[PDB]
RNA sequence: CUUUAAUGUUUGAUGUUCUAACGUUGACCCGUAAUCCGGGUUGCGGACAGUGUCUGGUGGGUAGUUUGACUGGGGCGGUCUCCUCCUAAAGAGUAACGGAGGAGCACGAAGGUUGGCUAAUCCUGGUCGGACAUCAGGAGGUUAGUGCAAUGGCAUAAGCCAGCUUGACUGCGAGCGUGACGGCGCGAGCAGGUGCGAAAGCAGGUCAUAGUGAUCCGGUGGUUCUGAAUGGAAGGGCCAUC
RNA sequence: UGAACUCGCUGUGAAGAUGCAGUGUACCCGCGGCAAGACGGAAAGACCCCGUGAACCUUUACUAUAGCUUGACACUGAACA
RNA sequence: GUUUAUUAAAAACACAGCACUGUGCAAACACGAAAGUGGACGUAUACGGUGUGACGCCUGCCCGGUGCCGGAAGGUUAAU
RNA sequence: AGGACCGAACCGACUAAUGUUGAAAAAUUAGCGGAUGACUUGUGGCUGGGGGUGAAAGGCCAAUCAAACCGGGAGAUAGCU
RNA sequence: UUUUGUAUAAUGGGUCAGCGACUUAUAUUCUGUAGCAAGGUUAACCGAAUAGGGGAGCCGAAGGGAAACCGAGUCUUAACU
């Protein structure tokens, strides 16, 4: 049959044009008072995945 | 009574000299948590907030001790 | 942790608020203070800090 | 035109009476040569009791599960995250149920800038006053001080006093340090606007290193991004935040 | 019951040797006896620990539930105060 | 008297007696989705459950906890 | 008269020895307890597995019982050998 | 065989013969090889049935953004050296 993918990841991660993953980073959720602005504003934008997490993401999302 | 509870990542003392990193301001070039006899030297950029030196362009990292009270400075050879 | 959070609203229409924390029992008094407002772009006042 | 009274009407609750639902493991007759069942007459009870749906309580009677790890064997005791020093062998890093201490905050000024100032301790003289309070002078030169444990720093002061202030700003950020990763950290410089100063300049919190919790789920504000025939709306997304 | 041409002692050795080193002794093969050894034979140790194992049992462990129990609606009607 | 058929025959179980408690009969209780059956063709001098265990002398104090029984006050409280 | 006494049949199983690849998957020999009672025995019948029965030992339910046996889910799962 | 380590007195084998353990299906990525070349290829099905037809589809040639949207650019920002 098919491989199912996981849904966790597909709206987890998203595929760019060289083959790479973008995501959102993490830390910015709840209790953001005590944060530094410059800290917030850094993880704001959207990063790329490591060289070591691209196995696990490939392997999770076969269709992407 | 009581051990361990021993602090982690006690982060770097050393970075470097001369030309190692060069380009740029860098951010080595100093023993974070120092202050004493690590100071900017003109020539190099003043401390952070955490007493980190670092470069303005470019050029080789050099110490010397001058001044009164002989401290020693860290400045940079633009080029 | 008696300090507790509040937030500072800006006296302009903009919705826009800073976030921070005071003690309740040392300053009951509001806290007022000028600040950037990005949306009209000018330095406001500020209230609503219980 | 009423903060006020009362024939009548409606709708709830309580208590008596009734009988026609319903009960009868009371009596008698028939099916019927039958202590079942059914039908009939009668007596008693009676809108109770009992059953169906929903619902609060109780429920080891029954059922499915959980009850951590390290550990000089297990158990008991202790520990599990973060910060400082030694062990640690003059770059970084480095273990033990190795040796010693702290943190789970505080500040609207204890932040920014301008201006100014310099300690502990001892000695000599002097009312209360003295071992020690305050005053004058002289030694001394940081043995003082830092919002908090330790280390490293600090006279230029990062230590002490005063004036004005909110840069404890918004969007970015070449470059770099440290991590397997998640991530954490330093950062000149650019744009907007702002404070102190005559100006050069300084300010993106506090002398630095602890004061902390991912994701999911949901709450509050803004948005003109989406809106399942179309117009809206609900819901969702994005920004801030709990 | 891996195969044996299957001695003693001292030492060595995965740390208690018939098989290793040194050394001593010992013609080949039966029968009757004894049980010191072959860590002898049997039972994938029952003691101890481990497995994010199982099964029963207990309770003011968690979550359910039969049973019991409270009320509303229905079966369920009529008069009077 | 009974007991671990096949390592335990006992101080263990039972016992007659004693006490508490429930039960008014379509009894309580038990088996059973229900019908129905036992209790019992019995009726509180009866039946069920619990503890103790011939007989003799006796069986003291505590109702704060848990349980059980009773209580037209008041507080909280489901469905609707 | 007696859940009276001694003691055969009968029903049990307290001690010792033997046996322990047995004559026997609990027996033999010598002793031992009850033996008119809550006794013992033949035939037939009923109670069925989270159930039965139990003068209670977690005992018995066809040499098997802290949940019988047979078939199926089923090639259960096994970070273990 | 398992171990830091075994002649080990740690496990398994009395011997012989026969049987006995990395497979199959469908998806996806990579390597080799063959065809075609901005194109490649058909599935069901039809069929004189391994031909031929069938281009429904699927992958590639364009990315950025959560999205509207823009597009060799796009996102962030009032805007970027
Ligand atoms: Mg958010
Ligand atoms: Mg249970
Ligand atoms: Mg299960
Ligand atoms: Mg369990
Ligand atoms: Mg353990
Ligand atoms: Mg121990
Ligand atoms: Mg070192
Ligand atoms: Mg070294
Ligand atoms: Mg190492
Ligand atoms: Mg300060
Ligand atoms: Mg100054
Ligand atoms: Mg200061
Ligand atoms: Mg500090
Ligand atoms: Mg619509
Ligand atoms: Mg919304
Ligand atoms: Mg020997
Ligand atoms: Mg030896
Ligand atoms: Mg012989
Ligand atoms: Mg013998
Ligand atoms: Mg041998
Ligand atoms: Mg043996
Ligand atoms: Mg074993
Ligand atoms: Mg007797
Ligand atoms: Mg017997
Ligand atoms: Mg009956
Ligand atoms: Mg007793
Ligand atoms: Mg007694
Ligand atoms: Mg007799
Ligand atoms: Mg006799
Ligand atoms: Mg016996
Ligand atoms: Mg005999
Ligand atoms: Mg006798
Ligand atoms: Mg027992
Ligand atoms: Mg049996
Ligand atoms: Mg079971
Ligand atoms: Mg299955
Ligand atoms: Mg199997
Ligand atoms: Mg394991
Ligand atoms: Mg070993
Ligand atoms: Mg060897
Ligand atoms: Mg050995
Ligand atoms: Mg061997
Ligand atoms: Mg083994
Ligand atoms: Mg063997
Ligand atoms: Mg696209």
């Amino acid at each position: 049959p098919k491989i199912k993918t996981v849904r966790g990841a597909a709206k987890r991660f998203k595929k760019t044009g060289k083959g790479g993953f973008k995501h959102k980073h993490a830390n910015l959720r709840h209790i953001l008072t005590k944060k530094a602005t410059k800290r917030k504003r850094h993880l704001r934008p959207k990063a790329m995945v490591s060289k070591g997490d691209l196995g696990l993401v490939i392997a999770c999302l076969p269709y992407a | 009574g009581g051990s361990t509870r021993n602090g982690r990542d006690s982060e770097a003392k050393r970075l470097g000299v001369k030309r190692f990193g060069g380009e740029s301001v860098l951010a080595g070039s100093i023993i974070v948590r120092q202050r004493g006899t690590k100071f900017h030297a003109g020539a190099n950029v003043g401390c952070g907030r955490d007493h980190t030196l670092f470069a303005k362009a470019d050029g080789k990292v050099k110490f010397e001790v001058k001044g009164p009270k002989n401290r020693k400075f860290i400045s940079i050879e633009a080029e | 942790g008696i300090r507790e959070k509040i937030k500072l609203v800006s006296s302009a229409g903009t919705g826009h608020f800073y976030t921070t924390t005071k003690n309740k029992r040392t300053k009951p008094e509001k806290l007022e203070l000028k600040k950037f407002d990005p949306v009209v772009r000018q330095h406001v006042i500020y209230k609503e800090a219980k």
